[PDB]
RNA sequence: UAUUGUGUUAGCAUGGUUUCGAGAACA
């Protein structure tokens, strides 16, 4: 687990470091989001997505992480090229370089709790 | 000072009609045989990696 | 490293005069030999007539071409076909050092 | 606990000497021989002769008499060396073949009709990529009245369409596209010198 | 050190490497090819199943020693060798 | 721990027993249809004790990545195990799979 | 009424598997899976084996080129590289020589491919956290 | 184109994969 402090330069390791996303989204959505987590996968296995995400009919974040230059695409779509409305754009935090990778597969939260309990909560 | 080849021969043409299989060249093989059992002799980093 | 065939630059330096340099050479002297050696009419048709001055200028374009043919020292295959020679030769130099992501 | 209780070799008797003495009777291992034609046919004989000294079944009297009823109709080789030919060979030596490509063989319009496979190279040969026939429409040919009824005579209504009015024969015998495909030729000859009487 | 390949038209062919037992380094495959060489059969041309059954019974016969060639049908081991050699003339 | 290497199964007897039977059989398929002509022409059934060892309905299916006899289609050629290994281990989608269909 | 939604339904359970389109694909997977593991165990070794010995590489190919074809062909004087020597393996695929100009494979006049030194794209990519079977030489441990 | 033993005590209370039975997912 060696840091960047061994040589990475823009020679050849300026793309060979990972990272963390950077993203915090708010507003409704069309339905109850069902639109925008379906698009957010479909992209999300092109760019090899490693973390999570969280969709809902207003709360939407989650912690993305992945290559440093491939999630510079990812802050672009989804800023200005969303096709439903977007209020604004919130950030939490952000960190470039680290060895190694937390989670493995990509994956979507999705309320499944019984319809029962709905009514009573 | 840093251009390793003059020129260029490419040539549109085919090949001369003998073939380069006579018995002068079957008995110039036995002479370039020698020589890689002699080498071999003198063993020094080389017996190993070769076999 | 301690040898002088083995480093970085030495691998680039036969991966461009010998795959990508050698493999225009054959391009172009396909092409150029239909030029100067034509048939009567279409391939299909010259088959079907076995006559004279078609087989024989055929059979002299194959030879030419044959003798024509670079060996690569990178790829080992050795594709007789122009078109796939081309095609594959960028996909080895791609992969070397081209790329930037997954 | 169970299944482990060894037993010792109570094989140790002088009377058994005829014992590791010789190999074991033949094994299904040994089996990937085939058998000589010396031997098949002796078994023939053995079970003939029992099947006559008494050992009848309630299932055997019925083969028998189906047998019999094919005697009556004529479908039997029963007679109340030889060198033959081949019904194959024949058609070879009979036929007109073409001198040089310039020269047409038949007289009649005629399409041929073949599947190739190509694609990446398979580890296995793809079947059913060796199909060839050969359509002809009866109504431009021009033929005589009795000639023209001859012809789908012989091949039946099931390869004659009585929409458009087209013959489609089909040749597969053999496993191979460049034999089956001369097979085709050699049939289509033959049948229309029959045709012609 | 190690016998050329002259196959023809290319200048590699695995087949013989495997039937002489030199890529292999089958020792039981070693000792078959000079035995049904001095015999005079095409061993060259055979099919890859008829030549591991042959060298099974070279092997079988040498350990346990020449004296059980039983086979089924009352088959000598002679019969095989002299049947191969027609079919694979040289 | 580790999944299975799925290319190189396990030892077993009684999987290797079945192999032997496809061999014998093979060698002696021709005989089996001697047998039944010379009957059909003198018109007389009987048994053919010979095909009991070397019968066709000898051999029955069996599981490759295993060794039980039993759960094996024509088309997988696996037991319920050995598909569920295959495909969660990534080998089917170039084979046109997709999971996403009930 | 679904026409496209309920296409191949008749070719899925009104059909016999040797009555229509549908080909096999357990035979291909039979010579493919089995060559992956061969080209892993034995891809470093031969590398290895390659750069066990520096210098002195290029005189045993050197004289083997005077007793194939005598004269050497691609004899270049004492201040140019000769050959740069890419580990590469056998092929254990039993592949058909198919007339396909377009193919990758039918024009192979050898029995050796290159083998990529680095890959960024696993063939064998995983549904989730299993790990590939037979990439644990070193058995494991447990606390006891 | 077959080739590195054991279809045996010992899995709920130390087990890797899979799964039945009960409970939960909200700001």
């Amino acid at each position: 687990t060696a840091p960047r402090v061994v040589r990475d330069r823009d020679e050849t390791n300026f793309h060979e470091m990972l990272g963390k996303f950077r993203f915090d989204l708010q507003g409704s959505f069309k339905e109850n989001g069902d639109m925008l987590r379906d698009s957010l996968l479909q992209v999300g296995r092109d760019l090899f997505l490693v973390g999570w995400v969280k969709c809902r009919s207003r709360f939407a974040t989650g912690h993305i992480q992945g290559d440093v230059h491939a999630l510079s695409y990812m802050r672009r779509y989804l800023e200005k090229h969303v096709d439903e409305s977007v209020s604004s754009v919130r950030f939490y935090e952000e960190n470039f370089g680290m060895p190694l990778l937390e989670y493995e597969r990509l994956s979507a939260v999705n309320d499944f709790r019984a319809p029962g309990k709905k009514q009573q909560h | 000072i840093q251009q390793p080849v003059v020129l260029r021969v490419d040539i549109g043409l085919g090949d001369r009609e003998p073939v380069q299989d006579t018995t002068a060249f079957r008995k110039k093989q036995e002479q370039s045989r020698r020589t890689l059992q002699a080498a071999l002799d003198h063993d020094e980093r080389l017996a190993r990696y070769h076999g | 490293y301690i040898t002088s065939a083995n480093f970085s630059e030495p691998v680039e330096l036969l991966s461009l005069a010998e795959d990508l340099h050698k493999a225009e050479i054959y391009t172009q002297t396909t092409e150029k030999l239909e030029k100067q050696w034509p048939a009567a009419g279409g391939v299909a048709k010259g088959i079907q007539g076995d006559q004279f001055f078609d087989v024989m200028a055929a059979a002299v374009r194959e030879d030419l071409q044959d003798q024509s043919r670079p060996v690569l020292v990178n790829e080992l295959t050795d594709h007789e076909n122009p078109y796939c020679m081309k095609r594959e030769a960028l996909r080895r130099l791609v992969l070397h050092a081209c790329t930037r992501n997954c | 606990k169970k299944k482990r209780g060894k037993k010792e070799k109570v094989i140790l008797n002088a009377e058994q000497v005829a014992t590791k003495t010789r190999l074991p009777p033949i094994r299904l291992e040994d089996r990937i021989t085939p058998e000589p034609p010396a031997t098949v046919a002796r078994n023939i004989r053995s079970q003939i002769s029992r099947a006559v000294a008494g050992w009848k079944t309630k299932r055997m009297f019925t083969y028998r008499n189906k047998y019999r009823l094919r005697r009556l109709v004529g479908m039997t080789h029963d007679i109340d060396g030889r060198t033959f030919v081949t019904p194959l060979t024949k058609l070879q030596h009979q036929a007109a073949l073409p001198r040089s490509p310039l020269h047409a063989r038949f007289d009649f319009p005629h399409t041929v009709h073949y599947d190739v496979f190509w694609g990446p190279p398979q580890v296995e040969e793809e079947p059913n990529k060796s199909g060839c026939w050969v359509s002809f429409r009866v109504a431009d040919l021009k033929l005589s009245d009795s000639q023209e009824q001859r012809l789908l005579d012989i091949l039946g209504p099931e390869r004659y369409d009585e929409q458009t009015g087209v013959v489609c024969l089909e040749a597969d015998v053999f496993p191979q596209l460049n034999h089956n495909a001369a097979y085709l030729g050699d049939i289509l000859q033959q049948l229309m010198r029959e045709v012609k009487k | 050190p190690e016998a050329p390949q002259p196959p023809a038209g290319l200048h590699w062919s695995w087949w013989e490497l495997y039937v002489k037992g030199v890529n292999p380094e089958y020792p039981p495959r070693q000792r078959m090819f000079a035995f049904l060489t001095a015999q005079g059969v095409d061993v060259l041309e055979m099919e890859i199943r008829e030549i591991e059954d042959v060298t099974r019974w070279l092997e079988m016969s040498n350990v346990y020693g020449e004296k059980f060639p039983r086979f089924p049908y009352d088959v000598t081991f002679q019969d095989k060798i002299e049947a191969l050699k027609e079919k694979y003339p040289l | 721990l580790n999944p299975p290497p799925i290319a190189f199964p396990s030892f077993n007897r009684r999987c290797q027993k079945d192999w032997l039977a496809r061999r014998a059989f093979a060698e002696n398929e021709v005989n089996g249809r001697i047998y039944k002509n010379v009957y059909q022409n003198l018109g007389f059934k009987g048994p053919i004790p010979i095909l009991n060892k070397v019968g066709q309905y000898r051999i029955r299916m069996r599981c490759i990545s295993g060794g039980y006899s039993r759960g094996i289609f024509r088309f997988t050629r696996m037991a319920r195990m050995g598909m569920l290994q295959l495909a969660r281990e990534g080998w089917l989608k170039k084979y046109g799979y997709r999971p996403g269909l009930f | 009424a679904f026409r496209y939604r309920r296409e191949g339904q008749f070719t899925k359970f009104r059909v016999h598997f040797d009555r229509s389109g549908f080909r096999p694909y357990i035979d291909e997977l039979k010579w493919e899976i089995m060559d992956w593991h061969y080209k892993r165990a034995m891809g470093p070794q031969m590398k290895k084996t390659l750069m066990s010995y520096q210098e002195g590489s290029e005189k045993l190919q050197y004289m083997h080129d005077l007793i194939a074809l005598g004269t050497a062909k691609a004899k270049f004087p004492h201040a140019t590289k000769r050959f740069f020597f890419v580990p590469a393996l056998p092929v254990t695929i039993p592949y058909r020589r198919s007339s396909n100009p377009f193919c990758l494979l039918s024009a192979n006049k050898t029995g050796w491919l290159q083998w990529s030194p680095k890959q960024r794209v696993p063939f064998p990519q995983p549904l989730g956290k299993r790990k590939v079977g037979g990439t644990d030489p070193q058995p494991p441990v447990f606390p006891k």
